[PDB]
C-alpha cells in the first residue's frame, strides 16, 4: 500500500527498494513570443531513482530533443519516465532488482505499473511522505551534468557520499532530506550555510563537503533553524 | 405461444418472468405461466416470501424443450424441469388451461423492451457462461460469482464472463504502453472483438446478459461484468460506428428498464461520468445521456 511514518524503518531493511521522482523530468521556461503570445521552451530534465539503503543514484538525463514533436507533454513524461525505470530494472541482474518501487507523485502509479506488467512480484507503492527529491536540481554537480548533456545518458552517484562508514542508513536520509528540504525552502541560505566556510571542501568525488561529525551537527542544525526561520517569514509567526 | 407449468405453488413466493412480477400466496391454486412470446430467452426468477435473500432463477428459450417447474422441499427452491415424453407434457398443460389456473405473460403489443433487452442474447452463448450442461435452461442466482471474482470459490457454481482487465498483458502491447492504456482500441477491437468473440453480436448479448442478471439477481459480479464492457467501448478512440450507434440504443433501455430505487446500486457513478462526459465516446451516446441526465442526474 501506501507509504508514511508508521512503516518508515521499512526504507532501511534489506528488501531492496527505489524511490522514483519525476519531478524534474519535464522542465521548462515560459516566455513572451514576438506576437505577445506565449511560449514554453524545454530544458533537460532528469529523473531521480534512489535506493534509500544504499544511496545509489541513478539519475536519468531527460534531454529536450526526446519532446520534440510530441503533444501533451506533461502526460508523456509521466510514461516516459516509467519506460526508463522498467528499462534500468530490466538491466540489473535479478537479484538486484528491486522489490519495492516508490513514486513520489500518485500520478505515477498507472504508468510505472502498465510498464512493469512483466514483473507482478515487485510493488509499485506511493507514499504519504511529503519528500522534497524536486531540490535535486539544487545540487550544483547533479544541475551541471544535466544541463550540459546532449544527448540522453545515465549517470550514477551516490547521494551520501562516504557518509554510511560513519552514519546508519536510516540517519543518512534524514540528514539528505533535511539537506533537500533547506533547499527547497530557500536556495540561497542553504547554499550559504553549506560553503560559507573556505576551508571545507567538496572532494571531487562527492557532492557534499566533508564535514566532521561535530560540524554535521552545527550544519544541521543551521538548517533546522533555516526552515523554521522562513516558516515564519512565509507565516508571520 | 408457449407456457411454463408449475406443479404446485407451496411456498409463498414473488415470480418473475422476463420484466414483469406477481405474488403467489402459500399453496394458492397457480399452475404456471402462458403465452410467453416465442422467438425469445426468458428468465423466471423467484423471491421467497419468507426469505428475500437469494433471488434465483431460470435462463431458458421454450424452443428448445418442454419446461415446467417443481417445488423441490428438500433443497427448499423451486427448480426448472424437462418433461421427457411431449406427448404426457400436453396432455397436463391443457387440463390446467382448461381450469384457467395460470397467470398470462402480459405482453403489451406497443412494447418491444423484452426484445431490445435480449436483441443479442442467445440460449447457446448463456450456456457458455453458465457451465451445467445436463440442463438446456441456465440457473443464476444472487450470490453467485464469476471467473474474475474467483481470481481476485466453487468453479462449477461460476459465472465464466470474458474477463476484461484493463492493467493486464493482453490489453497491452510491448511498447505501446502509454498508447494502449489510453486508448483502449487495441483490446477491444484485436483482442475482444476480433480475438475472442468473434462479432459484435457476441459481445453485445454477454453485456445484456450480465445487465440483466445485476439488474433481476443483484449478482454484483454481473454488474462489474456490464460496467467493465461499456467502459472498453466508451474508452476506445476507434469503434466501428454502428456499434457506437447500437450501444446507445442497447444502454438507453436497459437504463429505461432500471427501477429508479435500485440506481444507487446497480449504477456505478465513476464508470459514468466518465463515460458520458470524459471520455473518446463523450459525445457519442446521445439517447443514453439523455435519459441518464433527465432520470438520473443526481449521479452526475
Ligand atoms: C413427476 N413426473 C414428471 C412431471 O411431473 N412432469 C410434468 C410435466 C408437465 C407439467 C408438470 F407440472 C409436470
Amino acid at each position: 500500500g501506501a507509504m508514511n511514518s508508521s512503516n518508515y524503518a521499512e526504507l532501511f531493511n534489506n528488501d531492496i527498494k527505489l524511490f522514483v521522482d519525476d519531478t524534474n523530468v519535464y522542465r521548462v521556461t515560459v516566455h513572451k513570443t514576438f506576437e505577445g503570445n506565449v511560449a514554453t521552451k524545454a530544458i533537460n530534465g532528469c529523473i531521480f531513482t534512489l535506493n534509500p539503503k544504499t544511496g545509489h543514484l541513478f539519475l536519468k538525463i531527460i534531454h529536450t530533443s526526446v519532446w520534440a514533436g510530441q503533444k501533451r507533454l506533461s502526460q508523456l513524461a509521466k510514461w516516459k519516465t516509467a519506460e526508463e525505470v522498467s528499462a534500468l530494472v530490466r538491466s540489473l541482474p535479478k537479484e538486484e532488482q528491486p522489490k519495492q518501487i516508490i513514486v513520489t507523485r500518485k500520478a505515477m502509479l498507472d504508468p510505472l505499473e502498465v510498464h512493469m506488467l512483466d514483473f507482478p512480484n515487485i510493488a509499485i507503492r506511493p507514499t504519504e511522505l511529503r519528500l522534497p527529491f524536486s531540490a535535486a536540481m539544487s545540487i550544483d554537480k547533479l544541475s551541471d551534468v544535466v544541463m550540459k548533456a546532449t544527448e540522453p545518458q545515465m549517470v550514477l552517484f551516490n547521494i551520501y557520499d562516504d557518509w554510511l562508514d560513519r552514519i546508519s542508513s536510516y540517519t543518512a536520509f534524514s540528514r539528505l532530506t533535511l539537506l533537500l528540504r533547506a533547499l527547497k525552502t530557500n536556495e540561497e541560505s542553504a547554499k550559504m550555510i553549506l560553503l560559507s566556510d573556505p576551508t571545507i571542501t567538496i572532494k571531487s568525488y562527492h557532492l557534499w563537503p566533508s564535514f566532521t561529525d561535530e560540524q554535521w551537527i552545527t550544519i544541521e542544525s543551521q538548517m533546522r533553524d533555516l526552515i523554521l526561520t522562513e516558516y515564519g517569514r512565509k507565516y508571520n509567526v | 405461444m408457449n407456457t411454463v407449468p408449475f406443479t404446485s405453488a407451496p411456498i409463498e413466493v414473488t415470480i418473475g418472468i422476463d420484466q414483469y412480477s406477481f405474488n403467489v400466496k402459500e399453496n394458492q391454486p397457480f399452475h404456471g405461466i402462458k403465452d410467453i412470446p416465442i422467438g425469445h430467452v426468458h428468465v423466471i426468477h423467484f423471491q421467497h416470501a419468507d426469505n428475500s435473500s437469494m433471488r434465483y432463477g431460470y435462463w431458458f428459450d421454450c424452443r428448445m424443450g418442454n419446461f415446467y417447474i417443481q417445488y423441490d422441499p428438500k433443497d427448499g427452491l423451486y427448480k426448472m424441469m424437462e418433461e421427457r415424453d411431449g406427448a404426457k407434457f400436453e396432455n397436463i398443460v391443457h387440463n390446467f388451461k382448461e381450469r384457467q389456473m395460470m397467470v398470462s405473460y402480459p405482453k403489451i403489443d406497443e412494447d418491444d423492451t423484452w426484445y431490445n433487452l435480449t436483441e443479442f442474447v442467445q440460449m447457446d452463448k448463456i450456456r457458455k457462461i453458465v457451465r451445467k450442461d445436463e440442463n438446456q435452461f441456465s440457473y443464476v442466482d444472487s450470490s453467485m460469482t464469476t471467473v474474475q471474482e474467483n481470481e481476485l470459490s466453487d468453479p462449477a457454481h461460476s459465472l465464466n464472463y470474458t474477463v476484461i482487465n484493463f492493467k493486464s498483458r493482453e490489453a497491452i502491447r510491448p511498447g505501446h504502453e502509454m498508447e494502449d492504456f489510453l486508448d483502449k482500441s487495441y483490446y477491444l477491437n484485436t483482442v475482444m472483438l476480433q480475438g475472442i468473440f468473434k462479432n459484435s453480436s457476441n459481445y453485445f448479448g454477454e453485456l445484456q446478459f450480465a445487465f440483466l442478471n445485476a439488474m433481476f439477481f443483484g449478482n454484483y459480479g454481473s454488474s462489474l461484468q456490464w460496467h467493465a464492457m461499456i467502459e472498453l467501448i466508451c474508452s476506445s478512440a476507434t469503434v466501428p460506428k454502428h456499434m457506437l450507434d447500437k450501444l446507445d440504443e442497447i444502454l438507453y433501455y436497459q437504463i429505461k428498464t432500471l427501477p429508479e430505487q435500485y440506481s444507487d446500486i446497480l449504477l456505478n457513478e465513476r464508470v459514468w461520468n466518465i463515460c458520458l462526459y470524459s471520455s473518446f465516446q463523450k459525445n457519442s451516446l446521445h439517447n443514453t445521456e439523455k435519459i441518464m441526465e433527465n432520470k438520473y442526474p443526481e449521479l452526475l
